[PDB]
């Protein structure tokens, strides 16, 4: 066993923290009060559990995370919510006055001043490790603190853990539930900095998540809750190899095996199948080749693109529920019959798959219907970089005028770094047009 | 399609299926940035002082 | 996240005691100070305006100045003047008559240490002080000339925080001396560099809404003021209430202002109403859209189709589908694409709050970064040339020390920001 | 109410699709870099398919299928036909072509040809199976392609001819087949021993700037040419020819569907083909190229394009001279 430690930046990635927690915990038959009747190990452990959660002498199991921000009402929820016996006082790192949707402000005048207290309660959370192999880190594109604050502490947590792995759960802006006009400016300043420092990073899209709860939750105006909650479902689908009995995807440095054959090119598309209301009243159970058809439907994509008109790099199916390979091997022939599937020439036409027997768990009175089988799909293709494209284009326009640069230089930062962060962009693009066109 | 590394537990199982076969700067210079960008906080708030007090 | 309040004038003393009012009702708190509220989304924020004395009172974060005693013994007279804190007034004797130069040099600077107390005293009070908000009319002499003093005086000690003001241009349709447009210009010379958002509160739109909208044949300052304290009240509503955008005044301006000296905003109001007026009919969200886009709805006397918007927030107020808001939020850009730049994207951002406004079930106010304010900018420096070409009325200023140089500059400034304007209109 | 955007200025069927839909009144144009448009009319290289359908609250449409261009280029075409089960290396329509690079083993076959004693193929017209020594010289990626030395030649004059069929496929993958067609004609006599000269082998418009004797610019439509194959062929159009072109046309876009339909897309995609035809001596069609960005003829301008705003445009966007062929 090997301990990972996740890092809530941000209200993003806080409130997106608090769905996850809450989900795992119920997953492994956690109360609210840290305690697992189940765990006959008191005090302590080294199973598949544990990688997420220490144990205290009194049989509290407390999550191994961070929460961090800049301001204090978001995380004085989780200090005050259902879960707040779960948390030690430490965990939660809170500021007085937030990045106000700056990039610069976070990063630069107002993170400095909470950098080392951050890496100090990381440490201390290291310093319970057995052998960590690293972080989960939890954050937006788009806010101040999410872009700003977490390319800072990502270069610090290269330099303090030379040696782990990082990964990343990325909110990607959409102006459906946009808080910012510079959230494309924020977002491509933060990738600029942290891309040497993510070993894998699992973007999603707002935009996806909020057209899925409005066309298969029948939620005519998604709340930040109800994004979350879907979040959760597909962040615990990815971490679950994590945390229960498993083959595949052990350990934080099998992700970026699997996933990640060139270190530049670390962003795969993350697919859920089924999302299905709690509402219905009738419901018709879809079968293992209905749900993995699904995965190959941009409309149930974390982000909305054509990989039909890219190529992938490797592909990892992740069921829970009733599946036995049998079924999905039936599924996979028929759907490549009938689906562009195109990978690059250097890489074998396989998909890695991983079942767990436990259908995904709901959190009670959520919108989520119980379903019998459930999938997600990562798949690296060079389609996502059509969300590059966009972001990019969106700087361009507001950077051509120089419109609200001047936001960012007050706070210390140079135009140079605007302008070096969008040549690493322009890069990243190029990069994927090589590999898939 | 070739199923390879099927591995089986109480808990599920995982396996490989292959259709085709193929054809960081120091902390120095992180204070190095944190505090060059500060200084040049402080002296665009020290030219907004020098121009208040003319 | 605290907000300091300062008042200036017999303009801004009036506008802000309306302003205490409105949102006092809307918090639920009484002329004494006690709360009597229904929703506890009434006090969720209330700290932001609010300072709650022992006893379970609330006071506003309110400072009270003029160089003329009178109008400020109205305000402690008016309905709620016994809710400020009386150390907070804060007023000389003489009065500054009109005269830019008095309240900015020598009569002003006479007082302006003496509110720096009060506003240093209520700032050290401040959790996390947000900044500051000022109330203040341009024709005049002390919220012209001293409140201009009072803000580059503010920024010298505060000047990491937001200066905000809420600022009522002079017109010669309310006009009530001749050297207005003087103490304006002099006035915009100083905002543009010291402030990070100002609301055009234009008096020539305020009477346009009044006579021609409101069939008002004689429009008073109550009416006009009518008209403010419904702005001022819709431009707050994020502040005061929780909001998915948790809005502050510093979030306002990185979005709303991608140029430091353009941020002058057209604030925009729907339904217009006259005071005591019957309103029977809700509006539907179509026609708040239409009517709080429409020019006849504008607090700043400038035709939105004369130029462009840089940015726009909404805030709708009430019990409404925020998808139907954004139909037709999303609509009326569609309509009138050659209105919006196309540079900027996501320029033009919605906002909603539950509770709605005193007498109404459903309103929307408008807050605009249009570079048609220009045409408010080009009325004063025409009026401004046609008395400076010849030189009139300047012995008021420069018997008190003022040289004309300091007028050729502030005109200067001031065309200068018409001309950058402008620019970004054919952008 | 509804707005769009030009990106092509050069395209001459979509500069009348603006006039038409400017007309209308409920149509509004932009500039050709406001993103808040329903409708693009796209570039015809590196069209910014990857940021459409993004826009809250408007439905997007573009004049370009993305992934089209692997049925409208010579050497894609060639690849298309022969690695698709649906069209296969057996398949009857298509000349026998080779993918030959600056697959060059191909000579096994026009050696074999040698051996069995026909042997002319195109680029660029000759026999001795070497020109690929002008392919060298070239520098280019180019499709060798077996030469139809049998065409059926029209009477009077011996002349060759090819047929475009313009196609408009729409959001739904509809399949239009435009009603009316058109012969590009040779002015010159079929000469089956100069190949060095091509005005009587390239029916192309602009080689042939003789031009214009029989026929108005070279270009003999439908009505003429059926009442031609009536008394010279006893036989019609639709029954010797039009069946076949039907045929071709559905096949090489059914194949496709998968590829590029926009049926579950964010946003969506219709696009005008123009197919090229050559008739043999058997009066067997044989498709030449597909044509991504085709212009049409100068008879036909208005009433084509007035069907692409019935039939692509004003289906998406409330406000027949086709052919559906049916799948
Ligand atoms: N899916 C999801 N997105 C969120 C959530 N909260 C904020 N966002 C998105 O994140 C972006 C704004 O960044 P935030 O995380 O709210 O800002 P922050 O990290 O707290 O940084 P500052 O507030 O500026 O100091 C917007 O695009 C929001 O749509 C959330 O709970 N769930
Ligand atoms: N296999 C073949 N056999 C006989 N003739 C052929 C041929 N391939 C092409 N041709 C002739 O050459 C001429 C031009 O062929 P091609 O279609 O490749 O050029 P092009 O791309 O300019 C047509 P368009 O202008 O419509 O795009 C045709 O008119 C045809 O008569
Ligand atoms: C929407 O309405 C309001 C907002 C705000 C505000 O702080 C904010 C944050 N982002 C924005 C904003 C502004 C413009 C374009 C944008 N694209 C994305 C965000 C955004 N504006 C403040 C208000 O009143 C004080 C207010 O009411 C009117
Ligand atoms: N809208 C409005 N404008 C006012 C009011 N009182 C004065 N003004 C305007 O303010 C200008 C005069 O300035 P004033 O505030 O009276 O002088 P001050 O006391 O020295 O600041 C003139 O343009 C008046 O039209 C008021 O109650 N409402
Ligand atoms: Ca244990
Ligand atoms: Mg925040
Ligand atoms: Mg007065
Ligand atoms: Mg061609």
């Amino acid at each position: 066993m090997r301990e990972c430690i996740s890092i809530h930046v941000g209200q993003a990635g806080v409130q997106i923290g608090n769905a996850c927690w809450e989900l795992y915990c119920l997953e492994h038959g956690i109360q609210p009060d840290g305690q697992m009747p189940s765990d006959k190990t008191i005090g302590g452990g080294d199973d598949s559990f544990n990688t997420f959660f220490s144990e205290t002498g009194a049989g509290k199991h407390v999550p191994r995370a961070v929460f961090v921000d800049l301001e204090p009402t978001v995380i004085d929820e989780v200090r005050t919510g259902t879960y707040r016996q779960l948390f030690h006082p430490e965990q939660l790192i809170t500021g007085k006055e937030d990045a106000a949707n700056n990039y610069a402000r976070g990063h630069y005048t107002i993170g400095k001043e909470i950098i080392d207290l951050v890496l100090d309660r990381i440490r201390k959370l290291a310093d319970q490790c057995t052998g960590l192999q690293g972080f989960l880190v939890f954050h937006s594109f788009g806010g101040g603190t999410g872009s700003g604050f977490t390319s800072l502490l990502m270069e610090r947590l290269s330099v303090d853990y030379g040696k782990k792995s990082k990964l990343e759960f990325s909110i990607y802006p959409a102006p459906q539930v946009s808080t910012a006009v510079v959230e494309p400016y924020n977002s491509i300043l933060t990738t600029h900095t942290t891309l040497e420092h993510s070993d894998c990073a699992f973007m999603v899209d707002n935009e996806a998540i909020y057209d899925i709860c409005r066309r298969n939750l029948d939620i005519e105006r998604p709340t930040y809750t109800n994004l979350n909650r879907l979040i959760s479902q597909i962040v615990s689908s990815i971490t679950a190899s994590l945390r229960f009995d498993g083959a595949l995807n052990v350990d934080l440095t099998e992700f970026q095996t699997n996933l990640v054959p060139y270190p530049r090119i670390h962003f795969p598309l993350a697919t859920y199948a089924p999302v299905i209301s709690a509402e219905k009243a009738y419901h018709e159970q879809l079968s293992v080749a209905e749900i993995t058809n699904a995965c190959f439907e941009p409309a149930n994509q974390m982000v909305k693109c054509d990989p039909r008109h890219g190529k992938y790099m490797a592909c990892c199916l992740l069921y829970r529920g009733d599946v036995v390979p049998k079924d999905v091997n039936a599924a996979i022939a028929t759907i490549k019959t009938k689906r562009s599937i195109q990978f690059v020439d250097w890489c074998p036409t396989g998909f890695k798959v991983g079942i767990n027997y436990q259908p995904p768990t709901v959190v009670p009175g959520g919108d989520l219907a119980k379903v019998q089988r459930a999938v997600c799909m990562l798949s690296n293709t060079t389609a996502i970089a059509e969300a590059w494209a966009r972001l990019d284009h969106k700087f361009d326009l507001m950077y051509a005028k120089r419109a609200f640069v001047h936001w960012y230089v007050g706070e210390g930062m140079e135009e140079g770094e605007f302008s070096e962060a969008r040549e690493d962009m322009a890069a990243l693009e190029k990069d994927y047009e090589e590999v898939g066109v | 399609m070739e199923v390879i590394e099927l591995n089986k537990c109480t808990s599920g199982q995982s396996f490989e299926v292959i259709l085709k076969p193929p054809s960081d700067p120091s902390l120095e210079e992180i204070q190095k940035k944190l505090e060059a960008a500060e200084e040049r906080r402080k002296y665009q708030e020290a030219e907004l002082l020098k121009h208040l007090a003319e | 996240r605290e907000i300091v309040h300062i008042q200036a004038g017999q303009c801004g003393n009036q506008i802000g005691a309306k302003f205490w009012e409105v949102i006092s009702d809307e918090h639920g708190i009484d002329p004494t100070g006690s709360y009597h509220g229904d929703s506890d989304l009434q006090l969720e924020r209330i700290n932001v305006y609010y300072n709650e004395a022992t006893g379970n009172k609330y006071v506003p974060r309110a400072i009270l100045v003029d160089l003329e005693p009178g109008t400020m013994d109205s305000v402690r007279s008016g309905p709620f003047g016994q809710i400020f804190r009386p150390d907070n007034f804060v007023f000389g004797q003489s009065g500054a008559g009109n005269n830019w130069a008095k309240g900015h040099y020598t009569e002003g600077a006479e007082l302006v240490d003496s509110v720096l107390d009060v506003v240093r005293k209520e700032s050290e009070s401040c959790d996390c002080l947000q900044g500051f908000q000022l109330t203040h009319s341009l024709g005049g002499g002390t919220g012209s000339g001293m409140g201009t003093l009072l803000i580059s005086k503010i920024r010298e000690e505060y000047p990491d925080r937001i200066m905000n003001t809420f600022s009522v241009m002079p017109s010669p349709k309310v006009s009530d001396t001749v050297v207005e447009p003087y103490n304006a210009t002099l006035s915009v010379h100083q905002l543009v560099e010291n402030t990070d958002e100002t609301y055009c509160i234009d008096n020539e739109a305020l009477y346009d809404i009044c006579f021609r909208t409101l069939k008002l044949t004689t429009p008073t300052y109550g009416d006009l003021n009518h008209l403010v304290s419904a702005t001022m009240s819709g431009v707050t509503t994020c502040l005061r209430f929780p909001g998915q955008l948790n809005a502050d005044l510093r979030k306002l301006a990185v979005n709303m202002v991608p140029f430091p000296r353009l941020h002058f905003f057209m604030p925009g109001f729907a339904p217009l109403t006259s005071r005591g007026s019957q309103q029977y009919r809700a509006l539907t969200v179509p026609e708040l859209t239409q009517q709080m886009f429409d020019s006849k709805n504008m607090m700043a006397a400038c035709d939105p189709r004369h130029g462009r918007y840089l940015t726009v927030a909404a805030i709708f107020r009430g019990r409404m589908s925020m998808k139907e808001v954004d139909e037709q939020m999303l609509n009326v850009q569609n309509k009138n694409s050659s209105y919006f730049v196309e540079w900027i994207p996501n320029n033009v951002k919605t906002a909603v709050c539950d509770i709605p406004p005193r007498g109404l079930k459903m309103s929307a106010t408008f807050i605009g970064n249009s570079t048609a304010i220009q045409e408010l900018f080009k009325r004063i420096s025409e009026q401004f040339t046609a008395m400076f070409r010849r030189k009139a009325f300047l012995h008021w200023y420069t018997g008190e020390g003022m040289d004309e140089m300091e007028f050729t500059e502030a005109e200067s400034n001031m065309n200068d920001l018409v001309s950058e304007y402008q620019q970004y209109q054919d952008a | 109410m509804y707005t769009f955007v030009v990106r092509d200025e050069n395209s001459s069927v979509y500069a009348e699709v603006s006039r038409l839909l400017l007309a209308t009144g409920q149509w509004k144009r932009l500039r050709k870099d406001n993103p808040r448009f329903n409708l693009m009319l796209g570039e015809r290289n590196r069209l910014p398919f990857g940021r459409l359908g993004h826009e809250p609250g408007l439905v997007q449409l573009v004049n370009y299928y993305r992934g089209a261009d692997k049925l409208c280029r010579k050497a894609s075409l060639v690849k298309l036909i022969k690695t698709s089960p649906e069209l296969s290396e057996s398949c009857t329509w298509f000349p026998e072509s080779y993918v030959i690079y600056p697959r060059e083993v191909f000579l096994a076959a026009y050696n074999r040809r040698r051996e069995g004693r026909g042997n002319v193929w195109i680029a660029l017209i000759s026999s001795e199976a070497s020109e690929l020594d002008f392919i060298d010289e070239q520098g280019q990626v180019h499709v060798i392609q077996k030469y139809l030395e049998k065409p059926l030649l029209l009477e009077p004059g011996h002349r060759k001819f090819d047929i475009r069929s313009w196609v408009l496929v729409d959001h739904l993958y509809n399949i239009y087949l435009y009603r009316e067609g058109v012969l590009r004609t040779s002015s010159e006599p079929y000469n089956s021993a100069n190949f060095q000269d091509k005005t009587c082998h390239l029916t192309n418009h602009c080689i042939q700037k003789n031009y214009g004797r029989y026929e108005e610019g070279n270009e003999m439509f439908f009505e003429e040419f059926n009442q031609y194959l009536m008394d010279a062929l006893n036989t019609t159009l639709e029954n010797s020819i039009l069946l076949q072109i039907k045929h071709i046309i559905r096949s090489c876009l059914m194949c496709i569907e998968p590829a590029i339909s926009t049926k579950h897309l964010h946003y969506q995609s219709f696009q005008l083909f123009g197919f090229d035809f050559m008739v043999d001596e058997e009066l067997k069609v044989w498709l030449i190229e597909v044509n991504g960005a085709p212009a049409c003829a100068q008879k036909l301008y208005a009433e084509l394009c007035q069907g692409i705003v019935d039939v692509a445009i004003s289906s998406v966007f409330p406000l027949s001279i086709f052919i559906k062929l049916h799948h």
